[PDB]
């Protein structure tokens, strides 16, 4: 396989035939399906860990007031009580995607059915890759989006990013509107400090190991190769002492293999995370964190899932058909994960692999 | 949640804390959810500030807001002829002083040449380090922003001035070197005597018209005890 | 066009008209002088609605 | 006052849908 993708009407000369040697080249379409199953298992396990089904398209964010007792007296009376409330709203978007397969009559005259099945399977694989890209794009692209629901326009949010309602106060922690979960190391190479600061971005909101929150760190090999160096009380890169050992595995978080841990981070090494990025995600515990991204479908069951639709060309000389899916994304628990880019100075950048404008495959 | 707002905590209603009717509409952006010093006009009706009688009490026009934080217009306790409650004896909690418009202290550090101020971020024409009080007004007015002279007041002498305003949507700042600007600020202070004024403001300073309305205890509370104004 | 991205459909009627008993009716227009005018609401080229 | 005819393909943005405040405008075409 390669980043080569043929488009246009399938013709004769795009046909595959038995050779004069007796090689049935149409028996080879199943050959790469082992890799397709391996990639599908990998993308499935990330989608199952990263996503949940959106049952309602819009969500309230509520803030509620606080009150206290007073030292009592005989003769006098207490100082009264009242409870202000502030409410903000956020949604998930919904967008439309399609693909087309088209054949000339001369292809359909001679083609083996295994060749058309090879194209249907290539389209189902490209559908999985689209849902995967949009899930990862919802986490990495730190820009705030808009969506229309029920004749009103809503904000659709990533993690905290300096936009929208500030994070609610925790036990002692309080946060201003510029607060962001898209951040940089301030160094060209990863520290132990970076895994500890990344953990603080979750724990600051009470998504903490004291609350029973489980934690996943998703990282590129290039980061995990440096993280495997870290030892209690010993200096690493950039003068950072480690507060933990990296502890190797001989285990899975969901279906993904955990290479080991550093503090409460279960570390998973994953080549789908670009080099120079760390993604920390919280699960379960006392705040009962769900998966970071919501997947929204259309409300009508006839619009849900991947669909195949009979095309506009239905007769000699040319036949076509459409594959269509519509779905979209947004974050509810804006604090329950964080992303750090390893760089010396400047802003966080969304990796071009997951930025909104860049394409439909990963 | 986001803000607390002043309320009566103890108000009895039989001890000379009294029902009346408003003589005027209450401004919902400027006067609702505030502690208003009040008198009565030459009719039977409550007015903000000194009426015919001088200050005779405190009033809180309690008004809700929509989920977007704007005041509900169609209320029945805030137009002329609506009935309202005025307190002489009681406690107000979540207390804050009351002030109308914005006011800016301007002072010049320069002893030669010209300085520049920004109005809503857009720069003014150059003004001398020794401009007249008449020429701070003329400078600040003279930009194509649409406010005009009608809603600024200026007073002072060359080293410093106060730029007063009735609106809330205009902000003065410094922008050039050689000048400093501070907006005035008001917050309750513990163990202080508060004073109603002929404007209807409630402040810690008695000037020439201030009539004692109460004293605070802890800053978040006011013990109301109006020393009624007299002739 | 039948599925995606467009669907369409048509309405059609065929009919026409004529007079047989040419003397069995008459039209007068109330006016001082000049020819009879067909009223624009019932002139052939003027449209497809009353 | 004088009549106008909308003509073209009916797209999204030509949809009539339940309002932000719950009026079913589609119950009313027989009006």
């Amino acid at each position: 396989t390669a980043p080569v993708r043929q488009e246009g009407i399938m013709t004769q000369g795009d046909l595959v035939t038995v050779t004069s040697d007796g090689i049935d080249l149409n028996a080879l379409w199943n050959s790469f399906a082992e890799s397709i199953a391996i990639y599908n298992e990998a993308m499935d396990n990330l989608i199952q860990l990263l996503t949940y089904p959106v049952t309602v398209p819009v969500e309230p964010v509520v803030q509620i007031g606080e009150t206290t007792f007073e030292e009592a007296t005989e003769l006098g009376v207490p100082r009264g009580a009242g409870l202000p409330i502030e409410v903000f709203q956020m949604g998930y978007d919904l967008r439309h995607y399609d693909k087309r397969n088209a054949y000339s009559w001369m292809f359909l005259a001679d083609a083996d059915g295994r060749q058309v099945e090879a194209i249907h399977d290539a389209v189902l694989w490209a559908d999985k890759r689209l849902v995967f890209r949009k899930v990862m794009e919802a986490l990495f692209d730190n820009r705030t989006r808009r969506a229309n629901i029920r004749n009103q326009a809503y904000n659709v949010y990533p993690l905290y990013n300096g936009d929208g309602v500030p994070p609610p106060r925790f036990k002692n922690n309080v946060f201003d509107e510029t607060h962001s979960h898209y951040v940089i190391s301030h160094n060209s190479v990863v520290d132990s400090s970076d895994l500890e600061d990344l953990m603080e971005l979750l724990a600051e909101h009470g998504y903490s190991p004291q609350a029973g929150t489980q934690f996943l760190l998703l990282a590129n090999k290039a980061e995990t190769d440096a993280i495997r160096q870290f030892r209690r009380g010993v200096v690493n890169n950039n003068g950072a002492t480690a507060g933990y050992d990296f502890i190797p595995s001989p285990p899975t978080f969901g279906g993904l293999a955990v290479i080991g841990s550093y503090g409460f981070w279960n570390i998973v090494e994953e080549d789908y995370i670009p080099p120079g990025y760390l993604v920390g995600v919280g699960y379960g515990g006392a705040f009962n964190l769900g998966n970071p991204v919501g997947l929204r479908q259309h409300a009508n069951p006839a619009m849900q899932g991947l669909r195949i639709i009979a095309g506009n060309y239905q007769r000699y000389p040319l036949v076509d058909g459409f594959y269509a899916r519509s779905f979209g994304t947004g974050v509810r628990q804006r604090g329950g994960a964080a992303i750090m880019q390893i760089k010396a100075s400047g802003a966080y950048e969304c990796p071009p692999i997951y930025k909104k404008g860049g394409g439909f495959l990963v | 949640a986001l803000k607390t707002k002043p309320r009566w905590d103890k108000y009895d209603g039989y001890v000379g804390n009294y029902r009346g009717v408003l003589g005027e509409d209450i401004d919902l952006d400027t006067e609702a959810n505030r502690v208003l010093a009040v008198g009565t006009n030459s009719n039977g009706a409550i007015v903000v500030g000194a009426g015919q009688t001088g200050i005779k009490g405190l009033m809180i026009v309690a008004v809700g807001a929509d989920i977007h934080g704007a005041m509900l217009d169609g209320g029945i306790n805030n137009h002329a002829g609506d009935p309202q409650d005025v307190g002489k004896h009681g406690e107000i909690t979540n207390f804050q002083p009351t002030v109308f418009g914005r006011t800016f202290g301007v002072a010049i550090s320069a002893t030669e040449g010209n300085v520049k101020l920004a109005v809503n971020g857009v720069d003014t024409g150059n003004i001398a380090y020794d401009t007249s009080a008449a020429n701070l007004k003329s400078g600040i007015v003279a930009v194509d922003d649409g406010f005009t002279a009608d809603d600024f007041t200026v007073t002072g002498t060359a080293p410093n001035f106060t730029i007063v305003t009735t609106r809330t949507d205009v902000t003065i700042t410094a922008s050039g070197e050689g000048v400093t600007v501070t907006e005035a600020t008001s917050v309750a202070a513990a163990g202080t005597n508060y004073y109603g004024h002929a404007d209807g403001t409630v402040n810690a300073v008695k000037g020439s018209d201030g009539v004692y309305v109460g004293h605070t205890q802890e800053a978040d509370r006011l013990i109301v005890n109006v020393k009624d104004e007299e002739d």
